[PDB]
């Protein structure tokens, strides 16, 4: 698994690969590693698929309940804090979940990294999963805060593509989103092999 | 464990215990809250003001947080319990949402706790009514009022305790946009509204204001005296 | 003392435009022996949903009875039969409830969705699931999946018409891949039970496999 | 249990035309020592159900007591409803599975025989909760030594009579005594038909030791 | 059983709690206690009601309890109840010291006992504690302090107060004579004797009928001390001369 | 530890050795392993001393109450069932076998084995660490229709043979004969023990 | 006066007023009829409507594939009991893999509803029930009461003016065993219509039918589905 | 209000609440129990309140154990729960001691449970009286009766219900000690028909059950043929 | 004195009957179900000019497709409202679908008789809820309207009027509602009935109104929208 996220001048880019595995066996090449909590809130998944899917859906439930009760959409920081506290109750029981909470509330764009250990950090850019180190290299070498939308899409597409090329547990399709002030939009779903061949041309 | 139902329905759908709790609020000292443009003022009567009593220990205007404070009427002992509960909730909210609670949010919590005590076994209703003021993150001033039953509304200017009706009648006919124009004027309104019931006008009133962003402030005897001279 | 046992078996589901096939072998094994040659792994849930379960037979029996009870409970409180998708989502939570003493079952749901199209949901033991076009689970799942990718998904083929999968062709594919899995996987054999789910209802079929 | 103490070996089960036959030796083993050589491992549940158990004898006695009370309890009602072979098999399956899920299993492998509504029933229930039914069964060492002989005869003649099934069962017992080191040459043969449950024994198998001179 | 329930913690039709009001009647009949706060200290002065000649003296005092190094209290009303409350204040102070490694501030201690008293008024079906306390303490936040609490769980800080028999009279007498900020422990003690001479209907006061603890600071250490009979006698003498 | 109980027309004969060991050290060389649960019901303890004593005391208490409630001498089967239940319920915690032998007015003299929670009635029973060495001997010497005198001899011989071979057994032989008349104890000291091939 | 407030207070005549007051709740409920033949068991109830713009209240609930019920009295209690019945049936199918015999399920209800009639502070269930089912002993029609008593009957009726239906039921019960499905349903309808006012009549709005037989799972017919049965009534 | 709770004694030392529960058993159908030479016979005058009820509904004769039968009078719901309690006792005894519970012990245990509901205001006394009958070769025939107070006594002949004062005199004139189950079944039936009121409490059914040597120690409903004869000899001789 | 679970001589629970009496003193709420959707209209009943009209919430959103109009003891409703909110979200988490209006109403209706004072556990209600609800939403069966009272009885309605003017409003409802009625007409008719049964002069501030139609989410009417329909 490779997932990344970075904030630039025109919002937040979120990109993931779609490979799931069981040992050396590729169980799926089309798994969805982004949950859509609401129109301006997203969550990435990496680690144990059952843990990620279950806890991120439970966060979505609480976010929806938060909205109904307080009559407003939960902030990115409060949503990430909710998840952080939820998984801290099972610390040490071998949960495996590394996720990013991306959205846009009243304090502009927001990106948080949350993991099963209880780590919770706000930042400008993050990468998780087994192919994260490879993604960091590409992302960091081509990141500029004044990147244009098309340029930001390319960087995201490149970072993930290269991670799938080197990391055995990453691959399939790159799914990318773009968090904007009026909500997120799904950018593309490009097969990483199509991309890689064109990059080598 | 005591599991007797204290609050029950009567023939005409009346909860006697809740109404008895409201009777206790009526014997409480008058408390007035006025929502101004950029300020929030609370004013409680001091009733019997002895000369041997430490003034600072029996204040009826406490702070729940930096942006939220409250004045009550009725059973003082009951008020203390409620205030502590609210304070604990404010720190809980600040720790799980990383933000100062909104005035309405804590008002909702206190109201909910009061309702819970009208439908639970072994307990009686809280015998107090509260006026909650403060400012939310955006800067808008708020003023709420909760009662023993658990119901709560947002107000512009309200009065609780003995003489609440009298003060309400005078506040309606005195609350306008040209009455809360400036901070001074807003404070005068509360003081003038408190002068309609509180006997021996002057040092028989406890005043405290909450300006935007800053912490709760308490007016001193001579500071209140000056205001009284202008009225 | 171990509370699990590997009882073998393979399950396959295929989704078509207006049909769903769920098939499995009927061998029940333990160690190097055969418990019985007549233990099918597909259960009928509703009139348009079938579940294939493989893995530890103890958990397969218990999980199918829990799902059957939850279907009735849902019908009693909602006055309708659970849809294939609602069954999939509920199964996920049931499997995650035992996250620290997990059911050793590989589930594959096959049925029709609300629009009447074939649907297939695959599951891992702790509940992670997704909708697929075709999926193989259990003992010989790694022998069957690649063939399905090439023959159904048309992977790795150039200049090939991607014609929609007919029920007829789907049935021949299922029988073929199970015959090939009976040659290589020791846990797969005896007989093949195929359930076809269409709008007319569910019809079963049984094809003999190698007994050795 | 965690560590079975006294245990019983294989249990045989064969379905026939109008009934079910079940056999088991009368030995309670303590490790490799034949400690209790005259114990019954076959129990009559009700008029149409019989049960043979392998494994921990104490657990088998506990199940017998719990099953016996259930049959008695239901009989007190006298409402015309009685547990069928399938219902007993289902209950046993659930009981074993529940115990296995609490990491405190009942160390037994049981065979259920029965006859109700002109239909014979033969079910297997192990300690893990694994349950199923077949034309013939054999627990423990019988699965590798007796089951193959039973299946061979059922492959050529799916439906056999009471005599044929009885003769086949005796042939398996002889083979079990020869090759199983935890077996004893004193067994019981339980038969369930429309008349009810009949438990005969103690029986013995005629052994041949002609190979010793070879 | 609803039939035998007395219904201790419910309101009356006027929004009153009768058990609390009747617990208060108990107190107004107990022995008089009075507290005066001076610049250099605080004192408690209590009528003794254990007076019979055959009473042995064995104890620190009848009605004055030490709570921790920096505070004491005297109690009015149901003695056995007061024993429950005074033991609880000792536990509360030691809980605080254990947690913060500092003495409990006097108002935090008062408040925490009063929470226990308010709970008996609101839930659980038991009668309240029939006790009013006066508490004297020194802390680093406010220095010399005097509190009163009552069976409602209500409390308030005072310069001078009185509870028990003839409290109303004592209070009007303290309102006449107490000098804000101008009071010394000598002056306070004098006033105590004056007020105690008038609230007690035995004409001659007698140093056997009263108990006086003072609380002072000496070298950064609180000192609580029951006056001995000689000192009280002298104190009485000194009032006679006036 | 070697324990034994034999049935005879009219009652039972219970016997055991008297050695309590702690590794290689004899902590008690004259211990009585025969405990009376009731007037006509006895039990032979084997395994863990603490466990056996704890269970025997428990059973005696339970049987005592039972006896008084029903106003009748308890059955030997009831005593065995009381022991079986305790032994089965705490099978993972306890490590001792309480052999049950006695006499009642319903089924005469009965011998029950309650090892590990399993209950079985036998003509004669042997338990303890020294019982393994006398399995062959009792199988070849036991004959149905043995008289009380013959049962005591049979018991004495068997235990003596086990005591000489087993390191965990030894000392003296405690003997008890239970019948309608009552309970009659007997102790066979070291010098009066049956002698066999000890070379 | 002092004896009709608690369920644990025996009156001087040897009665328990609270249980008698709970039975009044079943008598105020809408009438419902239950009868059986030789192979079938049917339930017919008159659905009440608060107003003209309101939907008729549900009166026939599902319990299992072989068991169905008809309620009268406190609907909240009826739903409570129904849930309990559903669970018991589910448990029986989970443990023994077979339908729970109707008679055994009825005994569980009796025991469950008996408890609250002996404990201080508790109250009896204020709902009467009509249970139709089909097991190995054929079709059954049971009637549960608020005082935990239950009767096995050939036909029964509970609710407002159910005595008239009972009178009709007793007069035509001789030809119930040999009656067919269509025929048996008519008798119930006729008996159900006997408790209705002279003016009012049974239609496809205030009538609900539930049948369970030899080869038929317990099904409920509402409005338009009750047209066939309604067509033919004299 | 001295008669409002079971935990309250009246001025003359009486527990009226328990006595009120006995009034509920007094205004109920009559059941009889007879201890013969080799068994026990139970007979109940089942009152059929409606014609709609199925033949055999509201049985007042229960099987609490293989060798034990129970005949009750009073609140059927209360009696039914007591029967379940009795069944629990018997079952628990067998699991603890390994054999059939003696009738006397079973009766004592159930009576103590019944006695437990007569000391507090939290619960009310049971509104039913019942009989326990059983037969074994080691115990012979035993018959016991328990009421709302919790008192348990052994009998030779017993009657409970509204007509127990009249049925006792009819049971009195009989030589049950030398009689047998086969012969006592006709007398029980006869006696039941005698005490039964015609005008008042119309329409009744006869319930008959027995346990003894004839039934080999198992408690069961008296056979249709034998019951026929008994009922035929009851109507003809009345 | 009787317990809360005491039955009367007419076979009714005293407490539940008294709770139904409490609903008559509440404001008037109107619900109309049409093929276009479901509209809910309740009078705010403002008792003072200083009280903020937006703080009075009589109509709340249970979910996107389910709205709720309460009447009676408003504070008691809050607890039932949260339960309904949690039930739908729980249903979505487990079954990945929306809960039907009937189902939500059923779940909320099950808590109605869950009160006592002897066999209950630490957290049980000591009395029934004193409020009537109106559930309006759209599922697979289309627009739906449900009404639940304090007795736990819930039923589908074409048009329902709860509150103080329940009797008079219901009469106007049946005499002006048909099966072919449109949403626009339903919204107008409800407002016409609300204005006739209100003691105060109906305007755009003293009333609330929400609609739930196929496709559209739960939508509360704004001041502007309200005014348009008031002409």
């Amino acid at each position: 698994t490779t997932t990344l996220a970075f904030k630039f001048q025109h919002g937040v880019i979120v990109a993931v690969d779609s490979r799931a595995t069981a040992g050396n066996y590729i169980s799926s090449s089309r798994v969805n590693k982004v949950i859509e909590i609401n129109p301006s809130l997203l969550g990435t998944m990496s680690g144990c698929a059952a843990d990620c899917q279950y806890w991120e859906r439970l966060l979505a439930k609480e976010c929806r309940l938060y909205y109904l009760r307080n009559g407003e959409r939960i902030s990115v920081s409060a949503a990430s804090k909710l998840l952080s506290n939820m998984v801290y109750q099972y610390r040490g029981m071998d949960l495996s979940m590394g996720s990013m909470i991306c959205g846009w509330d009243k304090k502009g764009p927001g990106l948080y990294y949350v993991d099963q250990n209880g780590t919770r950090l706000s930042g400008n850019m993050f990468s998780t999963g087994s192919g994260s180190t490879y993604a960091y290299g590409v992302m960091d070498s081509g990141y500029q805060p004044s990147l244009s939308p098309e340029e930001a899409y390319e960087l995201g597409r490149r970072a993930i593509t290269y991670a799938t090329h080197r990391d055995s547990y990453s691959g399939g399709i790159i799914n990318m989103y773009h968090m904007k002030e009026d909500g997120w939009v799904k950018v593309e779903s490009t097969d990483v092999n199509e991309l890689l061949h064109q990059y080598q041309e | 464990s005591y599991d007797r139902a204290i609050t029950v329905f009567s023939p005409d759908g009346h909860l006697f215990q809740v109404e008895y709790a409201q009777e206790a609020v009526k014997k409480g000292s008058t408390a007035v809250g006025v929502r101004g443009k950029d300020i929030v003022v609370l004013g409680v009567e001091k009733k019997s003001v002895a000369k041997l009593q430490d003034e600072r220990t029996v204040r009826k205007i406490c702070a729940l947080d930096d942006n939220v404070c409250m004045a009550f009427a009725g059973l003082t002992a009951d008020a203390r319990i409620v205030i502590n509960r609210a304070r604990v909730e404010c720190q809980s909210h600040r720790l799980t949402v990383e933000d100062p609670v909104t005035v309405e949010y804590i008002t909702r919590y206190i109201a909910s706790l009061k309702q819970r005590y009208t439908q639970s076994n072994g307990r009686r209703p809280f015998g107090i009514s509260a006026l909650i003021v403060g400012f939310d993150f955006d800067g808008t001033p708020r003023l709420y009022q909760t009662d023993p039953s658990g119901t709560y509304h947002a107000w512009k200017a309200n009065a609780i305790g003995r003489g609440a009706k009298s003060v309400r009648e005078f506040l309606e006919k005195n609350y306008t946009d040209e009455a809360i124009e400036t901070d001074d004027l807003t404070i005068k309104l509360v003081i003038k509204a408190l002068l309609e019931v509180v006997q021996s006008g002057g040092k028989n009133i406890e005043l405290a204001v909450m300006r935007r962003d800053q912490p709760l402030k308490i007016l001193n005897p001579e500071e209140i005296e000056k205001y009284v001279a202008e009225i | 003392f171990s509370p699990y046992a590997f009882n073998g078996g393979t399950v396959l589901a295929i989704a078509g435009e207006d049909f769903s096939i769920v098939a499995s072998d009927t061998r029940l094994s333990e160690g190097f022996s055969i418990h019985t040659r007549d233990s099918p792994k597909c259960y009928k849930l509703t009139d348009k949903t079938v579940i294939g379960c493989s893995g530890f037979h103890g958990d397969c029996l218990t999980l199918t009875k829990i799902i059957e009870a939850r279907l009735k409970m849902y019908k009693h409180s909602n006055n309708k039969t659970m849809t294939t998708g609602a069954i999939a989502a509920m199964l996920s939570t049931i499997l995650y409830s035992r996250r620290f003493f997990p059911y050793y079952v590989y589930n594959i749901i096959g049925g029709l969705d609300e629009e009447g199209k074939g649907a297939v949901y695959s599951f891992d033991p702790v509940g992670s699931y997704q909708r697929d076009s075709f999926k193989a689970g259990g003992s010989a799942s790694a022998m069957l999946q690649p063939l399905l990718d090439n023959q159904v998904g048309f992977k790795n083929m150039q200049n090939v018409e991607h014609v929609p999968l007919s029920l007829d062709r789907a049935m021949r594919l299922v029988k073929d891949v199970f015959i090939s899995a009976a040659e290589r996987d020791v846990y797969t054999g005896d007989a093949l039970r195929i359930c076809i789910v269409t709008k007319e209802g569910i019809r079963e079929e049984t094809v003999p496999l190698r007994k050795d | 249990t965690q560590n079975p103490m006294v245990t019983g070996t294989s249990v045989l089960g064969v379905k026939f035309e109008g009934g079910v036959v079940i056999a088991a030796d009368m030995l309670g083993s303590y490790g490799s020592l034949a400690r209790f050589r005259n114990i019954s491992r076959i129990m009559r549940v009700n008029d149409s159900t019989m049960l043979g158990a392998s494994g921990d004898y104490a657990d088998f006695q506990y199940l017998k007591q719990v099953l016996g009370q259930m049959v008695i309890d239901e009989e007190l009602l006298g409402d015309g409803h009685s547990y069928s072979p399938r219902a007993i098999h289902s209950w046993l399956t659930r009981a074993m599975y529940s115990r296995r899920s609490k990491m405190n299993p009942l160390w037994n492998t049981m065979v259920i025989g029965g006859y109700a509504d002109g239909e014979s029933f033969l079910g297997y229930v192990d300690m893990l909760g694994v349950a199923y039914e077949a034309p013939s069964l054999a627990t423990g060492y019988g699965a590798y030594l007796a089951q193959p002989l039973l299946r061979e005869v059922l492959e050529k003649q799916p439906v056999l009579s009471q005599t044929e099934a009885r003769e086949l069962v005796e042939r398996c017992m002889r083979v079990l005594y020869y090759r199983d080191a935890r077996s004893y040459n004193r067994f019981q043969i339980a038969t369930v038909t429309e008349k009810g449950v009949e438990i005969e024994g103690p029986l013995s198998a005629e052994t041949n030791w002609e190979i010793a001179h070879m | 059983s609803r039939r035998y329930d007395s219904r201790t913690t419910i309101f009356s039709p006027e929004g009153r709690l009768y058990q609390v009001e009747y617990a208060m009647e108990a107190i107004g009949h107990a022995g008089t206690c009075l507290g005066i706060l001076a610049n250099d200290g605080v004192l408690l002065a209590a009528e003794r009601r254990n007076i019979h000649k055959l009473l042995d003296e064995v104890f620190f005092s009848e009605k004055i309890y030490k709570l921790n190094e920096d505070m004491a209290c005297s109690v009015a009303g149901i003695t056995s109840d007061a024993n429950v409350l005074t033991n609880e204040l000792r536990l509360i102070a030691q809980r605080y010291l254990l947690q913060y490694q500092e003495p409990i501030p006097c108002e935090q201690l008062v408040t925490a006992l009063c929470d226990i008293k308010q709970a008996y008024t609101q839930f659980g079906g038991k009668r309240p504690f029939g006790v009013s306390l006066l508490y004297i303490g020194w802390d680093k936040h406010y220095g010399f302090q005097l509190y009163q609490s009552d069976p409602s769980g209500n409390y308030g800080g005072w310069k001078a107060t009185c509870i028990g028999n003839n409290s109303a009279a004592a209070v009007s007498m303290l309102k006449q004579d107490y000098k804000e900020g101008e009071m010394t422990l000598k002056s306070a003690l004098a006033l105590a004797i004056k007020v105690l001479n008038k609230t007690m209907d035995v004409s001659k006061l007698s140093a056997e009928k009263v108990e006086i603890a003072t609380l002072t600071r000496e070298n950064g250490k609180t000192v609580i001390r029951v006056l001995k009979q000689k000192e009280v006698e002298q104190l009485i003498k000194n009032h006679e001369e006036e | 530890t070697t324990i034994m109980a034999v049935e005879f027309d009219g009652g039972v004969v219970v016997g055991s050795d008297s050695r309590v060991s702690a590794g290689e050290a004899v902590v008690n060389r004259a211990f009585n392993k025969l405990s009376p649960l009731h007037q006509h019901i006895y039990c032979a303890l084997s395994g863990s001393a603490a466990d056996a004593q704890a269970m025997a005391d428990m059973a005696a208490y339970q049987l005592e109450l039972h006896g008084l409630e029903l106003e009748e001498p308890p059955l030997v089967l009831a005593a065995a069932n009381v022991v079986r239940n305790i032994s089965y319920k705490y099978r993972e915690d306890l490590s001792a076998h309480l052999m049950i032998a006695g006499w009642d007015r319903r089924d005469g003299g009965q011998v029950y084995g309650t090892m590990g929670g399993m209950l079985t009635r036998q003509p004669f029973a042997i338990g303890g660490s020294g019982s393994t060495y006398i399995y062959g001997y009792v199988d070849a010497a036991y004959k149905p229709g043995m008289s009380p005198e013959e049962c005591r001899s049979f018991t004495t011989n068997a235990i003596a043979l086990a005591m000489n071979r087993d390191g965990s057994s030894g000392g003296v032989i405690h003997l008890v004969t239970i019948t309608a008349a009552g309970v009659d104890y007997q102790v066979i000291l070291g010098n009066e023990l049956p002698k066999f091939y000890d070379e | 006066n002092q004896y009709d407030n608690d369920v644990t207070v025996w009156s001087p005549q040897g009665r328990i007023h609270q249980i008698e007051y709970a039975m009044e709740a079943v008598k105020q409920g809408s009438a419902t009829v239950g009868l059986k033949s030789k192979t079938h068991a049917v339930l017919v109830a008159l659905k009440r409507a608060q107003s003209e713009l309101a939907a008729h209240q549900k009166k026939i609930l599902h319990v299992d594939n072989h068991i169905g019920i008809s309620i009268a009295g406190l609907t909240a209690d009826a739903r409570l009991l129904c849930n309990f019945m559903r669970q018991e049936c589910l448990d029986s199918r989970f443990v023994f893999d077979r339908p729970l015999p109707v008679s055994r399920l009825v005994s569980l209800i009796g025991s469950k509803t008996q408890i609250p009639t002996q404990r201080y502070g508790r109250r009896p269930y204020g709902v009467g029930l009509l249970i139709a089912g089909y097991d190995d002993m054929g079709p059954h029609i049971f009637q549960t009461c608020p005082s935990a008593n239950y009767f096995d009957c050939r036909a029964m009726s509970i609710g407002a003016r159910s005595q008239s239906a009972r009178t009709y039921l007793e007069r035509h019960m001789s030809g119930f065993m040999e009656c067919n499905l269509n025929e048996l349903v008519k008798h119930g309808l006729r008996a159900l219509r006997e408790t209705l006012p002279a003016e009012q009549d049974l239609t496809t709005k205030n009538v609900s039918i539930g049948i369970v037989g030899k080869d038929l799972e317990f099904t409920i017919y509402d409005d338009d589905d009750v047209s066939p049965f309604l067509e033919g009534l004299e | 209000g001295y008669d409002l709770s079971a935990s309250t004694f009246s001025p003359d030392g009486r527990v009226f609440q328990v006595e009120y529960a006995m009034k509920a058993v007094e205004n109920s159908s009559t059941a009889i129990g007879i201890r013969c030479k080799d068994g026990v016979v139970f007979g109940v005058e089942k009152l059929v309140l409606s014609k709609l009820y199925e033949e055999g509904s509201n049985k007042r004769l229960f099987n609490v154990d293989r060798h034990v039968g129970m005949a009750v009078a009073g609140l059927l719901a209360d009696a039914r729960s007591l029967a379940d309690i009795a069944r629990e006792e018997a079952s628990n005894f067998r699991s603890n001691f390994g054999y059939n519970i003696p009738l006397k012990h079973l009766a004592d245990r159930v009576a103590m449970y019944v006695h437990a509901y007569t000391l507090y205001s939290a619960v009310r006394p049971f509104g039913c009286s019942f009989m326990l009958g059983s037969y074994s070769v080691n115990d012979g025939a035993q018959l016991y009766m328990i009421d709302p107070s919790g008192v348990s006594y052994g009998y030779w002949g017993c009657a409970i219900g509204k007509a127990r004062q009249a049925a006792k005199t009819e049971i009195e004139k009989l030589q049950m000690k030398e009689m047998t189950c086969r012969d006592i079944v006709k007398e029980v039936a006869k006696i039941i028909y005698i005490v039964h009121d015609e005008v008042k409490d119309k329409a009744f059914e006869l319930e008959l059950s027995w346990v003894g040597e004839i039934t080999k120690g198992r408690h069961e409903i008296v056979p249709k043929d034998i019951r026929e004869e008994a009922e035929k000899y009851a109507k003809e001789s009345l | 004195d009787r317990g809360v679970n005491t039955f009367s001589p007419e076979g009714r629970l005293f407490q539940v009957e008294y709770a139904i009496e409490a609903i008559k003193l509440g404001s008037t709420a109107i619900g109309i179900q049409t093929s276009e959707g479901v509209c809910l209209a309740v009078e705010k009943r403002i008792t003072s000019p200083l009280m903020e009209p937006s703080s009075i919430e009589k109509i709340v959103e249970i979910d996107a497709h389910i709205g709720c109009a309460m009447s009676g003891l408003i504070a008691d409703a809050k607890t039932l409202i949260d339960k309904a909110r949690v039930e739908t979200q729980n249903h979505w988490f487990t079954y990945n679908e929306t809960m039907t209006v009937e189902s939500v109403t059923q779940a909320v209706s099950n808590l109605a008789l869950q009160f006592g004072e002897e066999d209950a556990d630490p957290g049980a209600m000591s009395r029934p809820f004193g409020v009537a609800l109106l559930f309006g939403g759209v599922d697979e069966k289309g627009p739906q309207l449900f009404h639940m009272d304090p007795s736990g009885t819930f039923v589908q309605c074409d048009a329902r009027a709860i509150g103080s003017a329940s009797e008079g409003a219901q009469s106007s409802l049946q005499e002006v509602y048909h099966k072919s009625m449109t949403l626009k007409e339903a919204i107008k008719s409800s407002l016409i009935i609300l204005k006739q049964v209100m003691e105060e002069k109906l305007n755009a501030t003293n009333i609330e109104l929400a609609t739930v139609q196929p496709g559209q989410n739960f939508h509360m009417f704004t001041k502007e929208e309200l005014e348009e329909v008031i002409k």
